[PDB]
């Protein structure tokens, strides 16, 4: 059933992105055997916690799955309540903690608003995160948007001297609507993904956190104009390729001319 | 009219203009206007209170000079007829703007009222019997020969790049952004004013701009060399002063690789050259990635093309072949392509006639020009 | 477990959401899937009726060179869709995507003047506006009323450059003729998928109205509110699409900060920028 | 400098002063003499009451347009013969340099300091060139504390009295180890 799950994929690959966690609950519905072979690679949107001692928020993924449990990243605690769990390293939660700290000040220098989510495991000679971001669109305006991010990146530090590898995998799943009069609804799907990785020096100044920093910003900078430009601008050709607002036997006239030109280009070569 | 044509390149910071036939242009001169600062009492003195040309260069210690066309939008058209009527005065052209074909260049993507102004001016203050007007990067490839390629050009105002497809622009894949050698060189006045040696005067602006053109380089290494210490190379005013630039030399041509560091959202020529080669489509990448003409005035650092090979190779796919051509007559890349298209026998059909515009508008234009 | 009558409406839900030029890749993978070609034949059949019923599919004429399309619109049961032009009966097997038996059909007569007026009008403006269009008009007294079912359809499946897109656009001409409130819809969408994966999804429920003052008028006249609507639309989208950086991702993320400078992240975590104090 | 131009103007009057310590009678004259026409033309263009002025030398001065036109260099220094700006020039640019999304904000928050924000008819001025040059029905607010010429030493007060203060500067065996390099990395 190998093949199945190639074509599972592809479909998933192909399936809208409005409906992705129904639709893969649907799939998951045909062959639930191969159920959480699937929940590994098809991206989803994510799923707000609650963290009720704190008061704040924090995304659900498979890195902070402890268990069948959630790692609250403001509380260090299980939800549901599992004491049973594979609490990260006390150093690691100090580190968790400033990182979800300088994450909820990048979420607002970006997104102004908003909920993000950071948490930690270990590596031998490193340690390895994950970066939750989910900003959903202004709820009082109505464009509904919906950004996802998602960072996946692995700290190889090496031996010593404070040099480190950093290994990052970014994801996001856009999600646009407006419901203006020149358009009517225009909805707009879209995913990306991207890896990167560099070996910056760590310092007193520049710790290990602050070179992760820089990096998903500049992932994150590159993937939304990335977007915008190649990916949107290539949905604008595609629909005015389609169809062309200029009346025929007049493009006739400037191809005529054009191929003219085309003559006259390739004339004097 | 059966005469030579008149090919001007709307420079948005050196109009470029001359008949056509001519190879190298022999009429240049910076596009602003300069107007006196200080009160005239000496009878016997200057005439005119309008400078445009060398005259304006050589009395730089009493204009207010000030540009007519910034990024590539011109802001001030009373400005922009007096320089059209410098083109054709008693030392440019020495004819008339009524009895002569004319080609003008633009910037891509430039909004539809620039083009219909001009050719309000064009057609009713200057009564031209043939215009055509253009783009600036399909006479660079026309000059330099090719058939494909991107072309990559920066002038004062406009740093586009254009990927063209056999002598055409393909307009599903321009790239344009608001950032250029007068930013630089504004970027630049701001570390002169971090060092000291601040000329917070636009009559004194364009030796800020001289600076530029002079002692700026592009460095590789965007970390190595910014913790340097460097040998401070001195630079002499234009009075028979020094001074001793520094650490801001290669620091302030570094807004064309990000221009966050003025705070604008955009993205770098060499990020701007991978989009417009990636908005193309798949069958031309391989002949675009080797195909890349480096022309416009900005694009003359002492290791531009240099950083821009080492970016695109950290962005374009694996181990594609770039190819990125320098052409010396960079500076005059459009209007020698302005010279090609205007000398061509089959250009008689393509300006837009006086009588279709004043009895059709340009609307006309737009339906017809490309 | 899951039952095998819920296979249906699963199957259902995965063709009625394929993408333009995508449909037999979706039904590969959901016939190397579903593993029964019964379930999916049957249920899947009903869905493949309405995943080109709906979405205009350009159905091939071997005997006239047209091409016509497979409006919801007109239909005798087995595939019956009744073709307008050249007056004949088509089968049409949905998933080998050929039609058959040209039976020359014996249309009852309904607004056949009207389907090649409009139709011929509609002609026109394809070839004007659209590089690939096709056009189909369906005549037909609906429930005491004659209209016009002018469709028009674009596409262009190019899977070597992982795109698609198909401009799909009704224009019910309600033939009320003291006011032809004709109002129709122009669905969208476009998929893009090189090195990642993006879908255009849009419509605009235009609303338009004129009295039926002649034929040939209201033919011209149908295509004078059609390029209006249309030139208007295409332009609009393209202009949406040009204030997308600095407005709807501002919504969602902006490009830069309200700084406008990058993160000092030695800043930030060196110390508090002051937060603290207000 | 606008003492140095008041100067000039006082030469122009007929008073003379040029001694170096007598420039700060200058200053004191523009710190007790001076203020801010509401027009800058209307006013210039009749003859004022030409209040006196006690030096301490025990003299008098009647100064009379001297003391309007002194103060006005700071809204368009082309009386110093300079391209630069004034300050509502420099306010408007310094809004309208920013991101479009915070105009509105940072109109609704100016906030005057240094002692030559303390001239009579300042604020007002400012209010009313500010508004020539501001979009039309945006709130213009200026705020004018009574501790314009203690608000930065406030400021370091408070500042300086937290303990982030502590992470916040560069100590001595840091500038011994990195340099000037060090003070620049850690300028913010
Ligand atoms: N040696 C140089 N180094 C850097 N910039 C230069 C040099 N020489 C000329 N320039 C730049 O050339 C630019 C002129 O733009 P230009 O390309 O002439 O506009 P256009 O191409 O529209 O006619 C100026 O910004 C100036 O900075």
């Amino acid at each position: 059933s190998d093949q199945q799950l190639d074509c599972a994929l592809d479909l998933m690959r192909r399936l809208p992105p409005q409906q992705i966690e129904k639709n893969l609950s649907d799939l998951i519905d045909l062959v639930p055997s191969l159920c959480e072979d699937l929940l590994s690679s098809v991206d989803q949107p994510l799923k707000i916690a609650r963290d009720k001692v704190v008061g704040k928020d924090y995304l659900l993924c498979d890195y902070n799955r402890d268990g069948d449990s959630y790692r609250s990243p403001w509380s260090n605690k299980y939800d549901p309540p599992l004491e049973d769990g594979a609490m990260p390293s006390a150093r690691l939660r100090k580190l968790e903690v400033e990182a979800n700290n300088a994450f909820d000040q990048y979420r607002d220098l970006y997104f102004e608003g908003g909920v993000s989510s950071v948490y930690l495991w270990d590596l031998d000679h490193g340690f390895a995160g994950v970066i939750l971001i989910k900003k959903a669109g202004d709820g009082s305006k109505k464009i509904k948007g919906c950004w996802d991010s998602i960072h996946v990146v692995e700290v190889q530090e090496k031996s010593s001297g404070r040099t480190a590898h950093y290994k990052l995998t970014s994801t996001v799943m856009l999600w646009l609507q407006t419901n203006k009069s020149g358009s009517g609804t225009m909805n707009l799907g879209g995913s990306l993904t991207r890896q990167m990785e560099k070996d910056e020096t760590v310092s007193d100044c520049s710790p290990h956190i602050a070179n992760i920093g820089r990096l998903v910003e500049d992932m994150e900078n590159k993937i939304r104009s990335t977007l915008n430009e190649i990916y949107f601008g290539k949905t604008k050709d595609i629909v005015n390729g389609l169809r062309s607002v200029q009346t025929f036997a007049d493009k006739s006239k400037q191809e005529a001319l054009k191929n003219d030109l085309v003559e006259a280009l390739k004339r004097k070569q | 009219i059966a005469n030579q044509p008149v090919v001007i390149d709307n420079g948005s910071g050196v109009i470029k203009a001359g008949f056509a036939g001519d190879q190298i242009p022999k009429y240049c001169f910076p596009n602003y206007v300069g107007r006196p600062k200080h009160v005239r009492v000496m009878a016997g003195a200057l005439e005119g209170d309008i400078f445009i040309g060398p005259k304006a260069e050589e009395h730089r210690g009493l204009l207010s000079i000030r540009y007519p066309m910034e990024h590539g939008i011109v802001k001030d058209w009373n400005d922009m007829e007096r320089i059209w009527q410098y083109v054709y005065s008693k030392d440019q052209l020495q004819t008339f703007s009524e009895e002569h074909p004319v080609l003008l260049t633009e910037a891509p993507l430039n909004p539809r009222k620039n083009r219909e102004r001009a050719a309000e001016v064009f057609f009713e203050t200057f009564n031209v019997p043939a215009l055509f007007i253009s783009m600036q990067a399909v006479l660079s490839l026309y000059a330099t020969g090719r058939t494909t390629g991107v072309v990559l050009d920066s002038g004062d105002g406009v740093t586009h790049a254009v990927p063209i497809y056999e002598g055409f622009a393909m307009p599903h894949s321009i790239m344009r952004i608001d950032i250029a050698g007068r930013d630089v060189s504004r970027f630049l006045r701001l570390y002169l004013r971090k060092e000291g040696y601040d000329f917070h005067s636009s009559s004194e602006f364009e030796i800020v701009k001289a600076i530029k053109e002079r002692a700026c380089y592009l460095s590789i290494n965007p970390q190595k060399d910014e913790t340097l210490e460097t040998e401070k190379a001195q630079y002499y005013l234009p009075d028979g002063s020094t001074i001793e630039i520094g650490p801001s030399r290669f620091r302030a041509p570094e807004l064309l690789f990000r221009p966050d560091l003025i705070g604008e959202e955009s993205e770098g020529i060499h990020e701007v050259l991978v989009f417009a080669i990636q908005k193309s489509d798949m069958d031309l990448r391989r002949t675009l990635f080797s195909n890349i003409v480096l022309s416009g005035g900005s694009t003359l650092f002492k290791g531009f093309g240099d950083r821009l090979l080492s970016e695109v190779k950290k962005l374009a796919p694996k181990d594609v072949k770039i190819r990125i051509s320098a052409p010396q007559e960079r500076l005059y890349s459009t209007w020698i392509g302005g010279s090609i298209l205007a000398s061509l026998d089959t250009f008689k059909k393509m300006w837009v006639s006086k009588k279709e515009y004043e009895e059709d508008g340009a609307r006309s234009i737009h339906r017809k020009t490309f | 477990r899951v039952s095998d009558e819920e296979k249906v409406r699963i199957a259902a839900k995965f063709i009625t959401h394929a993408p333009p030029g995508e449909f037999n890749e979706v039904f590969n993978d959901v016939r190397l899937l579903l593993n029964n070609d019964n379930l999916l034949r049957e249920g899947a059949a009903h869905a493949f009726a309405q995943y080109n019923m709906d979405q205009f599919t350009p159905v091939k004429i071997e005997g006239y060179e047209d091409q016509v399309l497979i409006t919801e619109h007109g239909d005798l049961g087995n595939s019956r869709f009744l073709d307008p032009r050249n007056k004949i009966s088509f089968k049409f097997d949905h998933l080998r995507k050929e039609a058959s038996d040209p039976q020359p059909e014996e249309v009852d007569g309904s607004l056949k003047s009207w389907r090649e007026s409009c139709d011929s009008a509609l002609r026109a403006y394809v070839k004007d506006h659209y590089s690939n269009g096709f056009c189909t008009v369906y005549a037909k007294n609906i429930d005491g009323q004659q209209t016009i079912i002018a469709c028009i359809e674009s596409h262009q499946f190019q899977p070597k450059n992982f795109w698609n897109g198909r401009w799909r656009s009704e224009w019910k001409f309600t033939i009320t003729p003291p006011t032809a409130q004709v109002v129709g819809v122009l669905k969208i969408q476009v998929h893009y998928y090189e090195d990642g994966n993006v879908q255009l999804v849009s419509h605009k429920d235009v609303q338009d109205s004129v009295t039926v003052s002649n034929e040939a008028q209201t033919a011209k006249e149908f295509i004078k509110i059609i390029e209006h609507a249309e030139n208007e639309y295409q332009t609009a989208i393209s202009e949406n699409y040009q204030t997308m950086s600095d407005t709807t991702f501002k919504a969602l993320r902006r490009q830069l900060p309200v700084t406008r400078t990058k993160i000092d992240w030695n800043k930030i975590l060196s110390y508090k920028i002051g937060k603290e104090m207000q």
